[PDB]
């Protein structure tokens, strides 16, 4: 019942000594199914922190504690497992290997990819997969309208134009305006196919006034020959 | 395929046109289509079926 | 912790970086594929193991290049204000 | 060839959203 | 002539004998001893 | 895990013999 984020609950309220989950066995190990072992690098560690810091002027009404301060111990062990493991890797490494710029390059150009969920290239009708494209397409939508209106670049050319105080430098909106092309051509989709449909259906449903290999066949001169026969009147 | 198409009329004459010219360089074979239409046991059977209706017929 | 690239240092350190992000591309194509969102928790482990190791060969052996491509811009939150003029109704 | 292009500086890091620049992290 | 869902395409979704026999033709009508 | 430049990922990214010896006898 989201433990993790029922503490985040409680600290953005500033009340989480008014109630502190009410740590039993039907509360508190109702809602992790031990503490789950968060995930975060410290959104998630710091409230533990807070949470014992809290939870340390009861002391004993909170059987939970000590699951927490376990998770504590095992924080500590891996971060010193890893000191000792960065420490045997950095005596681990070959004095002399030479790593290679072009695959680096090809390293930090798909690893710069693959971060941001996009499709990298290797250089090493079906309705079922037609909802599988239209999921991710709604999926950048609903990812552009969350972010905020109140967007500005800074880049590293305006300290030749020495802005001012109340300046208005004319790279305020170079992000705001590739965030708004984004998301309402995502909108237009279905605007340009009807168009589309309207420009191939134009230009193939004759396909024989125009295009000169089709209309210089046998078969097409004779059947438009054929089209055209006037009828035969009886005497 | 009870009609035909301007795509099936070309596709049809297109492989009637290449199969001729691949017989002048004989780089196909075109052995089962032959012996299939001959079938000679078939033409002396024809032969026979044609020799007995001699001796029903006289 | 690292319980693989200290093995691995000892020989080359470029070969588990060619072989996990190819298990990064088709586990994202198993994640395409199956209508999800959110990264599983053995491509996320896995991608923390790829960072470390480009980032000793900057921090030890320091590569000729490291080589810049930057947009040199950033996204910075401007100030907004309503206008002072009062609302007609 | 005419190819859309990919927007990274707008894009949210997906595998440890944490590392994502101070206007993009809320 | 806009690539809008042509990333989704490729996100998701990842002769030579008559050529020669045309060519030996065209060998044939050049000389008339052939 | 800075972002890298459009422009620089779209700079990174017996059939004869068997006519031509039909072709030399007719």
């Amino acid at each position: 019942l989201q433990e993790q984020s029922e503490l985040m609950s409680t600290v953005m309220n500033n009340t989480p000594t008014t109630v502190a989950a009410l740590a039993a066995v039907a509360a508190a190990s109702e809602t992790n199914g031990t503490i789950p072992k968060p995930r975060s690098s410290a959104q998630l560690e710091q409230l533990l922190y807070r949470y014992r810091a809290i939870q340390n002027h009861p002391k004993e009404n909170k059987l939970e504690i000590k699951a927490i301060e376990d998770t504590f111990r095992n924080i500590s062990r891996d971060q010193d497992i890893y000191e000792t493991k960065l420490d045997t890797l950095r005596k681990s490494i070959d004095k002399g290997f030479q790593y290679d710029e072009d695959l680096l390059n090809k390293h930090l150009v798909a690893l710069q990819l693959l971060e941001k969920d996009t499709d990298v290239p290797d250089y090493f009708g079906d309705p079922d997969t037609e909802i599988r494209i239209s999921a991710r397409i709604s999926n950048r939508i609903n990812e552009l309208e969350r972010l905020p209106a109140n967007l500005g670049t800074y880049s590293l050319d305006d300290c030749l134009e020495f802005i001012t105080k109340d300046d208005l430098s004319s790279r305020m909106d170079t992000f705001k305006i590739k965030a708004l092309v984004e998301l309402k051509s995502l909108k237009l989709l279905t605007k340009q196919k009807s168009i589309r449909q309207k420009l191939i259906n134009n230009v193939a449903s004759q396909a024989h006034h125009n295009i000169p290999y089709l209309r210089d066949s046998p078969f097409t001169a004779a059947a438009q020959r054929s089209v055209q026969i006037r009828s035969k009147v009886i005497v | 395929y009870n009609n035909v198409t301007l795509k099936n009329l070309t596709a049809f004459q297109l492989l009637s046109q290449r199969e001729n010219i691949c017989e002048l360089l004989n780089l196909v074979e075109s052995t089962e289509r032959h012996n299939s239409i001959i079938n000679p046991e078939r033409q002396r059977m024809s032969l026979e079926e044609m020799k007995k209706m001699l001796d029903a017929l006289k | 912790g690292d319980d693989e690239i200290e093995n691995f240092r000892n020989g080359t350190p470029d070969k588990l970086v060619s072989d996990s992000l190819l298990k990064l591309k088709r586990l994202r194509k198993e994640r395409i594929l199956n209508k999800v969102l959110k990264p599983t928790t053995e491509e996320r482990e896995l991608y923390f193991k790829v960072k470390r190791i480009l980032k000793e060969v900057i921090l030890a052996k320091k590569v000729s290049k490291v080589p810049i491509n930057n947009v040199r811009a950033f996204p910075v939150l401007q100030t907004n204000y309503n206008g002072s003029i009062p609302v007609v109704r | 060839k005419k190819e859309f292009p990919v927007n990274l500086t707008i894009k949210k890091n997906v595998y440890d959203s944490a590392q994502d620049f101070n206007a993009l992290q809320d | 002539s806009l690539p809008i869902e042509d990333n989704y395409i490729r996100e998701v979704v990842g002769s030579k004998l008559m050529e020669c026999v045309n060519d030996a033709v065209q060998t044939l009508l050049q000389g008339d001893d052939k």
